[PDB]
């Protein structure tokens, strides 16, 4: 069945549609922006602010004796 | 008689037995402690080394 996949089809024509047209809060309007700079923070949130986009430190230490 | 030859018969062997038990004893226990010493500081170094190969894969 292709008014089925017609269907698959009509919705995956805009799969094409919109993926080159582009996607996002883009045929679509702007709403995905509005949560998504939210929503990315608290990915940020999600991993603490240490910057998931620096390459991290290591540490150089000692413990106790006498 | 038998009495006096009975007290030098202790006090000669006393005095051996418990000299040579005070040189072995300081002998064994700083060679002991020698090797102690160590393996305080150094039980240190492996875990951060350990510690390290962790800490920065996470």
């Amino acid at each position: 069945l292709d008014p089925v996949q017609k269907l698959f089809v009509d919705k995956i024509r805009e799969y094409r549609t919109k993926r080159q047209t582009s996607g996002g809060p883009v045929d679509a309007g702007p709403e995905y922006q509005q949560d998504l700079d939210r929503e990315l923070f608290k990915l940020k949130q999600m991993y603490g602010k240490a910057d998931m986009n620096t390459f991290p430190n290591f540490t150089f230490e000692d413990p106790k004796f006498e | 008689q038998l009495e006096e030859v009975k007290q030098a018969s202790i006090k000669q062997i006393q005095d051996a037995i418990d000299m040579e038990k005070s040189q072995q004893a300081l002998v064994q226990k700083r060679h002991y402690l020698f090797d102690v010493q160590r393996n305080n500081i150094a039980m240190a170094l492996e875990v951060t080394y350990r510690e390290r190969l962790h800490r920065v894969y996470r």
